[PDB]
């Protein structure tokens, strides 16, 4: 799996492959690891996928009984959801979650959650065992403040390189991007980023 | 250790023409011990049959069990369970034990009152049920029966064919188990008259 | 004469707890209308703060249940948020087990079995409300279904709710003796909604402000509520012809 | 909190009535008139859909109400009590039963978990009983067909045909001149309409009357085809159109 | 709070009575009669039927003798949902000690069982007693044919003839003036429907009014067979006896 | 009649008299008050003296819930009590799960909620207070009060306690003579004229003035009470104004 | 009167009768005084006994090294409520390290007799408690009303004819408050103040109760011989 | 085991094969691994024969009583939902892998369920030991747009790359057809092997062959 998530000045872009693999089978290579929370939070998923499936509804049945009491929830209240399933009940899962979500008030926001359900808030995440390449590649080519374009290249570049070299990662780039202007969907197909 | 194999024994079903048979051998052992020679396996709830191989205590048990129900069911429904029925209660009742299953390898036999049809079921120790228009095999020389029952079973027997063909097939695989023997019971059933007979057989 | 302190049955078969609490239901003293249009359902109800010191925008017997629901209430405020809060809760869960957005009048008759419960079991008493949940249904469409302190439901092509509920059911039932159709054959819901406020004003006999007025309007995948300018306009509107 | 009321609320008067149980039946009285009749091939229930207003859309709710793919309900009285036995009741024929033997339960059976849940409830601690009276028309291949009376109490009676309600009294004698037992499905849903028509003031019609039956399998109405042994449900709501072609020949 | 509404099912009146026993007593004694006699070759149960109609279906209706199981069966009178309550739990019993003994369970066992049961309800929980009175009609091989009642209080005592529900007092008076130890099923059978048609309030006995029943021995060799009479069967028994 | 004698009955009105009955003793208590100012609230409330021997500024009566919200009652001081205590679990549970300080408004439906419970069985007794609460959160001020019922609203100003009516009526004035709004200092001072004010129906007892307030510039946000030089400032302008 | 049977019932005029009746059982008690200065907190209390062969009902609980109370009324209800303050300021040092404050120590007695007061099936404490302490912000004195009221004081009394003491306590008010690292005189005005109370009776050896807590004083009772010194 | 989904322009199609083993043995050569749930909503299953059968009917059963409680056709993301959130509740030890498809008011969907509760979309999807030859032919010859007529055919031709060259795969084909608008068309042995072997030889006996000891009636009736 290779996952990540990047802020950036009009908002944030969650990216991911689209492999799930039982060994060296591929059960799915058309897999959305990018999953919706809430209208303009979303996340990454990695490791088990019945632990992630089953986190993710839990948060999205959190988050929408929230918003019918509270109002709009915030993207940290998101990632304190994951964090308090993830954490309390760490010895019985396998779950690498990234929060990211659209605010108004606080704009693009990224957290990660890794195994321990610790949280971390980052300008950019990574996560999946594809991830571990592309350390040297994403820290010396993010900046802050990129453009969409620019984001958009930088999500493209990275994963390519993580599915390059991952065999538990592959076939197409999935990408959602959160702004103000709304939700996009961004989809990759292995002629276009292989070539890169 | 295996709880399938400790007692030992069979139980083979049949269906022929107008007729179903079931037949079982006796013996009863602790491993290597051959303990009775009279340890039957089949029983009857009314018309409909059912064989029990495996751990011996839970054939008991599930006997006690099935007689328990099906007299709690006559008394309500007013009338004697039929075979399809009597298949879907024992299914439910392993499937309960899922996590801590009755070591068991069920067969039930028996004719529909109201339509006539014969009907044989097998399962195996936790429910899935096995509703084979031919025959049915349980026990520790399983594989024996099947090779047996494949061969030598034909379509349409009638009753006093299928009695020999039924009781060929557990004799010879019995001889080929080192668990199964020391004697047999062969059931002939038909819409209204039971024939029950003991088999001569090598007692080692 | 314990019969009539909890849900049990008095010599003529009835529950007094029971027709106490539909008492309780006009204590507000507030009038609300239901209406379906082509595409929405509107729901209009008096709002009326007696006290200068109240913050006006927090008075409100209309709630947002889910996305697509939307639920008016005729009780006092206690029950009604009440009702609201187990309603919310309810939706969600329901969601998160099947799969998708729970219907209106599932909703209804969920909240109405509870309140069934109520009037059987006798340490649990009626809540003093009627509940009147409003959506455009993704099967069904355009959907007003309401529920009482009796645990009884049923859908509605129109309604009306409080002490004046007569005048205004009368109003509506003529209207649709005329246009011989299940509802307001309108296209936008902000005509809809024209429609509910003139209709109000005709039967109780009564001019409204912006302020005097609360409305809801649900369209698909989306119920809201209109702020006081929403409705000013609206008003605008109505006086121009 | 807790449910602190974990004593008897019906209980023997001196007289030996349960008190309790009586206005139960005195609030069945009240309710509208609804019936049943067995014929040779076929059961038939009905009910007067008494619209408490005409705003109110009376298809959305259902007086006559599918408990298995061969059995139905029809009541009279206090209409929520019946809407949460139905949900019990189709629960029940499930829980202890399809799930059990793989079948539906027969109509006998189910009547007497419906029964026994009613009986509790005239019992058990803090509850009231149940204010209606169920009739029940159902079918099973070893009984046949059948139509079953549930009473506040638990009681229940086979009844080649009956009626309960408002105007019991003088459908039950209106039945008992016309009722025999070379009664067709057709027959039955004639003498019905005409025995409904006596208790109801108002409109007569297919909008204002709730009528199903329990009669031939339904293969149409079974959603599937492949298995022939599934031939689909013998219970049956009749349509408004349905209603008012047999009005016609009334 | 609770207090105030409860009614206090379980106490003792000044007296020494325990009240809703004794209203459950009276209930019961509405309750259409039913008769248990008890034979050196058998027994019998007759019971008539509460006014009842000609729309009726009798031959699907049973709501007074039922089958406990095989060897024993049970006469009601009094609340017939409060009956049925208890007759599944009695069949469970009986299918419980079968199932531990592999023996059918002793008739005097399972009315003990049902009796304390009804007990129960009069010294705690705070609910109502079953408003039920049943006759038992059973055989084992240890006492052979025998006859038991039960009611609310949850007392049982042994009969050789015995009544229940109405008019008890004129029906026991009837039975002990010409019951006899030397009797025989066939000769009860005619007992005990003489019985109810001179205690019946209502204008003449028919067989739509009557449920039937018999334990006997009558079954091929040492064996016990029961029989619930049919409509017809009744009309037949009634004809024979000279009451119709 | 006997509708009065259990709570969760409804009387032949649709009335619920043991709530009606919990009020009494919310009208036989002390004046309390709350003011909605520009960026946030005041809190006051009349502390009768029954005697010299009550050690001065000991009993405090204003709570704090979390450490942005302040709440204040008039009645049964241990029902009050028992009220912030569930509220302060509230609060926690909110912020543990949503990591967010509980919102204003949430908040006030958590304890509106749990009050509203205790009129719904006859084995509890309604709470015997008035509670007037609020503070800042992320959308601003909010200032609610609290009755026996379950029933709450938003307010600009509050009052509850023996002297209601007179306080009420100064609250008037301040509404109409402000419609721009009144700022955190000049509320914590038109709070002791109006606590002083409505101690006139409280006259025969000599009284304690205790103020506390939240607000987004003199507070941070975070609810603190009034101390020292700024209660002293504030008791000497309501002073001023009664005589 | 018809709203007296039960804790949970308010009367028309929105009163709780239950608690007022528990009230009235601390009229009853034997008169008990408490009286502090800034270094130390007194208790005084008169004890009552059955009859001459009977010994004399002890009046004052020990909580803690630093903490503990007086009673009048019903003396089991304050054997359990001096118990749960017990647990409590054992609790505070155990887990904290920490001594805990007279203050919060009322907290937890009103918040628990109030339970009492508001739920179906119990009943309210019959019994008044006088708490002395000495803690991080010097001496306190308590007084605890089974309605749940709790309320810090210079000085106070409760029980029978309890008035007088408390009047002469609120005359005394400047005196006693400044005798300041002076044990005897502070016990002097606390043994004044409760032979306000006394009418026919007189302080004897075995009738008298006192304790003290203060500075570098744990909370100690004298009894007998002990009190002697103060008569 | 080799079990198929395959979408289609106006509805969905499943298939599987017919065999159940004990190990290498045998135990059925025509078991039906095609579970009708609700009318229009059927799902495959593979793995654990009695979990596969059990959570079957009991999520059926839940849905039958949600539609009588909803007064709607069931969906099936109402039963995706119900069965992963059991599955997950067991820890994967309920061994049901399956391939739920139907049509309901929403449309036409096609998913797969593993034990441990974890769920797929997709046009077309395989599970069971054959489940790779089957997806082979899959990825082979899918194309979107498909007729019914080729959907099937698509279908069955996967379920027999599994026959063949699976070993734990064998015999019948089943299928069945839920198109939007229509009943849903079960069809059990779609495709049989035609003629197959006579044996060369009766093993009928001789009467009075087997040797015998005692006899008698056995009493059935009461
Ligand atoms: B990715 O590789 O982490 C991926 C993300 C998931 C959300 C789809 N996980 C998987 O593919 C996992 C195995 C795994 C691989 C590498 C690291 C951790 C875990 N697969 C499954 O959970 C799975 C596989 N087959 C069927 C069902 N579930
Ligand atoms: B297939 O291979 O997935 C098939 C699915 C269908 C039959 C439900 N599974 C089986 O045939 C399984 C294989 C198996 C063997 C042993 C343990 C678990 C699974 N067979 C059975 O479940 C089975 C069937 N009948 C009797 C015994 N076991
Ligand atoms: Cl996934
Ligand atoms: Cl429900
Ligand atoms: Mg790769
Ligand atoms: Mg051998
Ligand atoms: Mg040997
Ligand atoms: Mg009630």
């Amino acid at each position: 799996t290779s996952i990540m998530a990047v802020t950036f000045k009009d908002g944030v872009i969650l990216g991911a492959d689209s492999r799930t693999t039982t060994g060296a089978y591929i059960a799915n290579r058309v897999t959305d690891k990018l999953t919706r929370v809430h209208d303009k939070i979303w996340c990454c998923r990695s490791g088990s996928a019945a632990d992630t499936q089953a986190i993710a509804d839990i948060v999205q049945y959190h988050l929408e009984l929230y918003t019918s009491q509270y109002g709009t929830p915030s993207t940290e209240t998101a990632a304190s959801v994951f964090k308090e399933l993830c954490y309390e009940n760490k010895d019985n899962l396998t779950a690498g979650i990234i929060v990211a979500g659209y605010d108004d008030k606080n704009k693009g926001e990224v957290y990660t959650i890794p195994l321990g359900g610790s949280v971390h808030k980052l300008p950019y995440a990574i996560a999946g065992s594809g991830s571990t390449f592309i350390y040297g590649y994403c820290d010396k080519n993010f900046r802050e403040n990129m453009s969409k374009e620019e984001t958009v290249d930088f999500i493209k570049h990275s994963l390519s390189q993580a599915i390059k070299w991952d065999g538990s990662s592959g076939g197409v780039i999935r990408m959602v991007v959160l702004t103000a202007a709304g939700v996009e969907r961004l989809i990759f197909y292995p002629d276009e980023y292989e070539q890169l | 250790s295996d709880p399938s194999s400790i007692n030992g024994g069979i139980v083979v079903a049949m269906t022929g023409k107008d007729c179903v048979a079931i037949a079982c051998d006796l013996r009863l052992g602790s491993q290597s011990l051959g303990v009775s020679n009279k340890f039957e396996k089949i029983f009857h709830y009314g018309h409909v049959f059912l064989g029990i191989t495996g751990l011996a205590t839970d054939v008991t048990t599930l006997n006690e069990m099935f007689r328990y129900k099906t007299n709690l069911y006559k008394l309500k429904e007013e009338r004697a369970i039929e075979p399809e029925t009597f298949t879907q209660l024992v299914s439910s009742s392993l499937y309960e034990r899922r996590f801590g299953p009755y070591f068991v390898g069920p067969v039930v036999a028996g004719i529909n009152s109201k339509s006539g049809k014969p009907f044989i079921a097998g399962f195996d120790l936790i429910g899935c049920i096995d509703e084979a228009k031919d025959f049915i095999v349980s026990g520790t020389a399983s594989d024996q029966l099947f090779g047996m029952c494949e061969s030598l079973y034909e379509p349409n027997l009638e009753p006093e064919d299928l009695f020999e063909t039924i009781s060929q097939a557990l004799l010879n695989a019995a001889d080929r188990d080192a668990l199964s023997g020391w004697g047999a019971v062969v059931y002939i059933i038909k819409k209204d008259e039971v024939v029950k007979r003991y088999l001569k057989m090598r007692q080692d | 004469g314990y019969d009539r302190h909890i849900t049990i049955f008095s010599p003529e078969g009835r529950l007094y707890q029971v027709e106490y609490a539909f008492k309780a239901t006009n204590q507000t003293n507030i009038n609300s209308l239901a209406v379906r249009g082509k595409d929405c359902t509107v729901v209009i109800s008096q709002k009326k703060v007696p006290d200068k010191l109240l913050d006006p925008t927090t008075v409100s017997y209309i709630f947002c249940i889910s996305r697509t629901i939307g639920m008016v209430v005729n009780g006092p405020i206690p029950d009604a948020r009440n009702a609201a809060l187990r309603a919310k809760a309810e939706a969600a869960e329901f969601r998160y087990k099947y799969g998708y957005d729970m219907p209106c009048d599932v909703l209804a008759k969920r909240m109405a079995n509870l309140s069934q419960i109520y009037t059987q079991r006798a340490y649990m008493r009626p809540l003093g409300v009627i509940l009147t949940f409003v959506s455009v249904d993704e099967e069904l469409g355009p959907s007003i279904y309401k529920t009482d302190p009796a645990g009884y439901y049923v859908g509605y092509k129109a309604t009306a709710t409080g002490p004046k509920q007569q005048e205004i059911t009368t109003n509506l039932e003529n209207h649709f003796k005329k246009s011989k159709i299940d509802h307001i054959n309108e296209e936008s819901w902000e005509k809809v909604v024209e429609f509910a406020i003139t209709h109000m004003i005709d039967a109780l006999g009564t001019e409204f402000s912006k302020n005097d007025l609360e409305v809801g309007v649900a369209t698909k995948d989306k119920f809201f509520t209109l702020s006081a300018e929403n409705i000013e306009e609206r008003l605008v509107a109505i006086a121009e012809q | 909190m807790t449910d602190r009321y974990s004593f008897s609320l019906t209980t023997f008067s001196p007289s030996g009535k349960l008190g309790q149980i009586d206005y139960a039946l005195t609030a069945v009285k009240q309710g509208v008139t609804s019936l049943g009749i067995k014929a040779t091939n076929g059961v038939v229930i009905a009910t007067e859909k008494k619209s408490s207003s005409p705003l109110a859309m009376s298809e959305t709710l259902s007086k006559v109400s599918l408990l298995t793919p061969d059995i139905g309900a029809v009541y009279s009285g206090m209409g929520p009590d019946y809407r949460v036995l139905v949900d019990k009741s189709r629960k029940v024929a499930h829980t202890s039963y399809k799930r059990i033997y793989g079948e539906y339960p027969p109509t006998k059976l189910l009547v007497s978990e419906v029964a026994k849940i009613m009986q509790e409830a005239t019992q058990s601690g803090g509850v009231r009983p149940f204010g209606v009276s169920l009739l029940i028309a159902g079918h099973d291949e070893f009984n046949g067909f059948s139509l079953y009376q549930v009473d506040p109490s638990g009681s229940y009676f086979p009844w080649k045909a009956t009626a309960i309600g408002k105007g019991s009294v003088a459908a039950k004698t209106f039945l008992e001149k016309r009722w025999n037992d070379e009664l067709e499905l057709e027959d039955a849903i004639h003498i019905a309409l005409l025995t409904l028509k006596e208790s109801v003031e108002g409109e007569f019609n297919g909008d204002t009357i709730e009528l199903a039956i329990i009669g031939d399998e339904n293969p149409d109405l079974l959603g599937y085809t492949g298995i022939p042994t599934d031939k689909g449900p013998r219970f049956r709501k009749l349509t408004s159109q349905e209603i008012n072609d047999r009005l016609e020949a009334l | 709070g609770s207090r105030r509404y409860d009614s206090r099912t379980t106490i003792f009146s000044p007296e020494g009575r325990l009240y809703q026993v004794e209203y459950a007593l009276e209930s019961i004694s509405h309750a259409g009669t039913a008769i248990g006699i008890m034979a050196s070759d058998g027994i019998v149960l007759a019971a008539e039927r509460k006014v009842t109609s000609t729309l009726l279906e009798q031959d699907t209706s049973t709501e007074k003798l039922y089958k406990l199981n095989d060897k024993i069966a049970v006469a009601v009178a009094g609340l017939t949902a409060d009956a049925e309550i208890l007759i599944n739990t009695a069949r469970i019993h009986a299918q419980n000690y079968l199932k531990t003994y592999n023996e059918d369970i002793p008739v005097e066992i399972l009315v003990r069982r049902l009796s304390d049961i009804k007990q129960g309800y009069t010294q705690h929980g705070g609910l109502r007693p079953f408003g039920v009175s049943f006759i038992y009609a059973g055989y084992d091989d240890r006492y052979g044919y025998q006859l038991y009642t039960s009611n609310p209080s949850g007392n049982y005592t042994g009969w050789k003839a015995i009544s229940v529900g109405a008019n008890t007092s004129a029906a026991q008076t009837l039975l002990q003036m010409d019951y006899k130890d030397d009797m025989k099923v066939d000769d009860a059978i005619e007992l005990a429907l003489k019985t109810l048609s001179k205690t019946t309030d209502s204008s003449a006995l028919t067989y739509d009014r009557l449920e039937f029943a018999t334990i006997r021995k009558g079954a091929n060799d040492g064996e016990v067979y029961q029989k619930i009479f049919k409509p017809q069967e009744i009309k037949d028994i009634l004809v024979k006896t000279g009451i119709t | 009649t006997g509708y009065d004698l259990s709570n969760s009955v409804f009387s032949p009105d649709g009335r619920n008299f043991q709530v009606e009955y919990a009020v009494k003793a919310v009208e036989n208590g002390t004046t309390s008050i709350g003011i909605k100012c520009n960026d946030g609230v005041v809190f006051a409330v009349e502390k009768l003296i029954t005697s010299k021997l009550l050690v001065p500024q000991k009993n405090v009566k204003i709570q704090v819930v979390d450490r942005h919200i302040g709440c204040v009652y008039s009645g049964l001081i241990p029902d009050g009590r028992h009220l912030v205590n569930r509220g302060r679990e509230e609060a926690a549970s909110f912020k543990k799960l949503y990591k967010t300080p509980i919102p204003i408004p949430a908040f006030a439906d958590r304890l509106g909620q749990y009050v509203q419970a205790h009129t719904l069985y006859n084995s509890v007794r309604p709470f015997g207070v008035s509670t007037i609460f609020g503070g800042v959160d992320k959308n601003g001020a909010h200032l609610y009060m609290l009755e026996p019922s379950g029933s709450y609203w938003g307010y600009k100003g509050a009052a509850t306690g023996k002297g209601r009516q007179s306080a009420k009526a100064e609250l008037e004035k301040l509404v109409d003579h402000h419609p721009e709004g009144l700022s955190a200092r000049e509320a914590v001072k038109q709070a002791a004229k109006i606590i002083y004010l409505a101690h006139e129906d409280n006259k025969e007892k000599d009284f304690e003035l205790e103020i506390s307030w939240c607000s987004l510039s003199e507070t941070n946000g975070l609810h603190k009470f009034v101390k020292g030089d700024l209660l002293q400032e504030a008791i000497d302008f309501a002073q001023k104004e009664i005589n | 009167n018809n709203y007296d049977g039960d804790t949970v019932t308010f009367s028309p005029t929105g009163r709780l009768f239950q608690v007022e009746y528990a009230l009235e059982a601390i009229k009853q008690g034997s008169v008990t005084v408490g009286l502090r200065s800034n270094t130390h907190a007194v208790l005084v209390a008169l004890k009552r006994n059955a009859d001459e062969l009977s010994s004399y009902q002890k009046k004052i609980i020990k909580c803690d090294e630093h903490m503990g109370l007086s009673l009048a009324g019903l003396a089991p209800d304050a054997r359990v409520l001096s118990n749960y303050l017990r647990q409590q300021c054992n609790y505070s040092s155990l887990v904290f390290n920490r001594k805990l404050a007279v203050e919060r120590a009322g907290h937890l007695l009103c918040d628990k007799a109030q339970k009492n007061t508001q739920s179906y099936g119990g009943r309210p404490y019959g019994v008044g408690l006088l708490i002395i302490g000495y803690d991080k912000s010097g001496a306190h004195l308590l007084e605890f009303q089974p309605s749940g009221n709790v309320t810090e004081l210079y000085g106070t009394a409760i029980g029978a004819r309890s008035q007088g003491a408390k009047t002469y306590l609120e005359r005394t008010l400047d005196t006693f408050i400044k005798i300041d690292g002076n044990p005897d005189e502070l016990i002097k005005a606390g043994v004044e103040a409760i032979s306000q109370s006394l009418r026919d009776e007189s302080l004897t050896v075995d009738n008298l109760s006192i304790a003290i807590v203060g500075k570098d004083t744990p909370f100690t009772i004298y009894d007998g011989e002990a009190v002697a010194k103060y008569i | 085991t080799t079990i198929v989904g395959v979408k289609f322009n106006n509805g969905v199609v499943i298939a599987a094969d017919t065999r159940s083993t004990q190990g290498p043995i045998v135990a059925d050569k025509n078991c039906a691994k095609l579970h009708r749930i609700s009318p229009k909503i059927w799902c495959a299953g593979a793995g654990t024969a009695a979990d596969t059968e059990a959570v079957t009917q009991l999520i059926g059963s839940n849905i039958e009583l949600h539609s009588l409680y909803t007064s709607r056709e069931p969906r099936v993301v109402s039963a995706l939902q119900m069965l992963k959130q059991h599955l997950f509740k067991y820890q994967g030890h309920i061994g049901a892998y399956l391939i739920v498809a139907g049509v309901d008011p929403t449309g036409s969907h096609l998913f797969s369920i593993h034990a441990h509760g974890s769920t797929d979309v997709g046009y077309y999807l395989s599970l069971g030991s054959g489940s790779l030859a089957a997806m082979a032919v899959l990825e082979s010859h899918w194309k979107q747009d498909l007729t019914k007529e080729e959907a099937i055919k698509l279908a069955s031709d996967a379920i027999q790359a599994g026959i063949w060259n699976d070993l734990g795969s064998a015999s019948n084909v089943d299928v069945c057809v839920m198109e939007i608008g229509k009943d849903a068309e079960y069809l059990r042995n779609y495709l049989t092997p035609n003629v197959r072997e006579e044996k060369q030889k009766s093993y009928k006996f001789p009467r009075g062959t087997t040797a015998v000891l005692k006899e008698s009636i056995v009493n059935i009736c009461d």
